């Protein structure tokens, strides 16, 4: 009757709300991370691999800023990257959390007589 | 007891009928109680939904009751009715009637006396009453009526001038914006301590949306944004002049070297005179509502300029410090910038 | 609060001609 | 003798009394009451019309009376048909206001008497709202009356004999 | 009808949240930026775009706390940031989020028949 509730939560959140969001997810870091590649050349920070790892440091919010001195043309990348934090910590994942508490609000309850299923 | 016959026999056989009750059981309440009609019996009848008998006290011959005996607290019963509404729908169906009433017929006695401008103690006409106390149907009322009749426009507030098929016009008189003397509805509703949730709504329909809609069109939105872009250059000048501050310690000590030592120093006493300003307007505010959180906003201009000032002191004590303080009052002011949005 | 920034904008603006 | 204010007082109170000797006054001087002085001036307003703003109960008898003289100078067509020239009520009608005002009956004596019924409203009041207002129902004393939900009026003036209101003018 | 969904709800925070916000968010970042420098005399923590930049990473999360052991006159630089940072990512964005939790409220759902258009 109580833990019942815990273990139906993460399965939902994991098969609908991962499914609808991993694809709009993978299209903004694919897409930052070629890009800070092609602008970038070097660091374990031009591997396509160790960057797409990088940035998603942000979004899980252990980022780093301004790790590196490597690049020339100055700006182009911090103002590229913060255009990725502001665009991606700040303003994706609110909305994925706030799908997911927008779930915990409903599979909370009309849930329950599933666990007499 | 609500008996119009033991009040029949009293008043043929000389009850008195201007006689107050004023224990503190009729004033506000200890908790003693309780309650507050305002004392006076007429004002106790009509206040008591007894149309009847506030018509017999005021028609009868033995004694016809005062109309304009003001209580002890200078309520009329006017002023009684307004403090006896309560915004439930049925309560300003009666007292909106019952008061309806009292005036249509004081028209009807004594047309000479202009019964809704007779003050309280404290000077407040039984509209600035309402509308003081977020009474709103009252207020919805007042402002919005018009009898149709016979010497029905001496009662009335607001005349309707024509119909087309969809639509309405109206004149409205008004009092209120241009009671500016002494308590208008727009001053009082706009003070506004807004303490009783009942205050904020009630700027909204009946004359007044229309109304201060309409100012804000033609003069004041006009003066708003100038009075807001000197502001702007105020925040910048000051920035420019704490952001171009010297090191060499013990400031200034005086300053002549060329141009932009000319440019600066102007920057430096532009600011503290804002500083001043503000520091004036809100004593001055604090002074007109000597004594009141509500104006937060207010405040915080206030805390600013007091930083702009005990830096200012700290230049001359020849304190190095100056700065700290003034470096709030820099990121105060930028956020100040916040208030000058109400509302776009 | 437009009403409050113009209730007192015409009070500190010596109560002038405007529709009164 | 008469002159403007003498009727539009004399309408204004349903007086048809102040309007008898009025058959044989205009019979005299030849004066008559569709003309620019018996119309307020500006109002495009005329005793007909302002029987139409002084309708009391939807009725009165000085319009039986009145255009009853305005047939006898045959002032009658164009002093049935002056509409407001001001800007704000413009080319509003008598027709425009019976049916402003609900009303089977003006409506079908002065449609009897010949009042146009493609007289064009077209101030800024019946376009759209300045803030003037206002409002738009379109203009042409049908689009007024279908759009004033009253079946039987356009039946009325669709069906009717003297002009039927044709139904497809913009 | 599964992910056109996700599609609008990032371009309407772009378009409602970010305008309605950025606004109120360059006043307390420029303003204490403005305070910064004229505070501290020194570090790329003077430059005004280096630290409106070190000022916006506690507002992501990115914060390097206490960084610098320079300054005259005491106390008060640790009061002033420890005032933007109550006060701009503990009490500025919990708003911003909780407007964009506000829209991902609504915009989940009454929104849908907009894909149909």
């Amino acid at each position: 009757q109580q833990m019942g509730i815990y273990a139906v939560m993460i399965e939902k959140m994991i098969l609908r709300d991962l499914c609808r969001f991993m694809f709009v997810y993978l299209v903004f870091l694919f897409g930052f991370s070629t890009a800070v590649v092609t602008l970038i050349e070097d660091g374990k920070y031009n591997s396509l691999y160790s960057t797409c790892l990088e940035l998603f440091k942000f979004t899980i919010g252990m980022g780093d800023l301004e790790f590196t001195e490597n690049y020339d043309f100055k700006a182009v990348f911090i103002i590229l990257l913060l255009a990725y934090v502001i665009l991606t910590y700040i303003l994706l994942l609110n909305m994925l959390i706030a799908l997911m508490g927008e779930t915990v609000n409903k599979i909370a309850q009309e849930s329950k007589n599933i666990w007499k299923l | 007891r609500r008996n119009m016959t033991l009040v029949t026999l009293l008043v043929e056989n000389g009850a008195d009928v201007q006689a107050a009750a004023n224990g503190d059981f009729f004033k506000k309440t200890k908790g003693r109680p309780g309650f507050y009609f305002g004392e006076l019996p007429l004002s106790l009848a009509a206040c008591t939904n007894q149309l009847a008998i506030v018509k017999f006290l005021l028609q009868n011959s033995w004694q016809p009751a005062d109309i304009s005996a003001r209580d002890s607290v200078g309520n009329t019963v006017l002023h009684a009715l307004v403090e006896v509404a309560d915004n439930t729908v049925d309560n300003t169906k009666f007292v909106t009637s019952m008061y309806n009433e009292i005036l249509i017929l004081g028209a009807k006695l004594h047309p000479t006396l202009k019964l809704e401008e007779i003050t309280n103690r404290k000077g407040l006409t039984p509209l600035a009453l309402a509308a003081s106390s977020g009474k709103i149907g009252v207020l919805a009322y007042i402002l919005q009526r018009e009898i149709h009749e016979p010497e029905c426009r001496h009662l009335s507030r607001k005349f309707t001038e024509w119909a087309y098929g969809p639509v309405h016009s109206s004149l409205y008189d008004l009092s209120c914006i241009d009671t500016c003397e002494k308590n208008s509805v727009l001053e009082v509703i706009a003070y506004s301590s807004s303490e009783t949730p009942n205050r904020h709504d009630m700027l909204l329909v009946e004359p007044l949306n229309r109304l201060l809609q309409d100012k804000w069109d033609r003069f004041v939105k006009r003066i708003f944004y100038f009075n807001f872009f000197v502001y702007c250059l105020y925040m910048i000048i000051f920035t420019a002049a704490a952001y171009y501050r010297p090191v060499e310690g013990l400031p200034p000590y005086k300053l002549k070297n060329t141009v932009g030592d000319y440019f600066r120093v102007t920057g430096e006493i532009l600011s503290v005179s804002g500083g001043v300003y503000f520091f004036f307007r809100g004593i001055q505010y604090f002074l007109q509502r000597r004594p009141s959180v509500d104006s937060y906003s207010e405040i915080l201009f206030f805390v600013q300029s007091l930083f702009m000032l005990v830096s200012v002191v700290l230049y001359f004590s020849q304190r190095k410090e100056y700065v700290a303080s003034m470096v709030f009052s820099l990121a105060m002011g930028w956020t100040n910038m916040l208030y000058y949005t109400r509302g776009f | 609060q437009r009403a409050i920034t113009i209730l007192d904008t015409e009070k500190s603006f010596l109560k002038c001609m405007r529709k009164a | 003798l008469y002159d403007r204010r003498s009727i539009f007082d004399a309408v204004a109170q349903s007086n048809c009394q102040e309007l008898e000797s009025l058959l044989p006054f205009l019979q005299r001087s030849k004066k008559r009451l569709t003309d620019s002085e018996f119309k307020d001036p500006e109002t495009g307003k005329t005793c007909l019309l302002k029987a139409m703003l002084n309708l009391h109960n939807g009725q009165n008898d000085t319009i039986a009376l009145l255009l009853d003289v305005a047939r006898k100078t045959d002032s009658l067509k164009q002093f049935v048909n002056a509409s407001y020239t001001d800007s704000y009520y413009k080319g509003q009608t008598a027709l425009h206001i019976a049916i402003e005002r609900r009303n089977m009956t003006l409506v079908t004596l002065l449609v009897e008497n010949g009042a146009d019924v493609q007289a064009a409203a077209n101030g800024d009041f019946f376009k759209k709202t300045k803030g003037r207002p206002g409002f738009y129902f379109g203009e042409l004393p049908l689009s007024l009356a279908a759009c004033t939900n009253q079946l039987a009026i356009v039946k009325f003036l669709l069906q009717n004999s003297w002009q039927p209101a044709d139904i497809s003018a913009r």
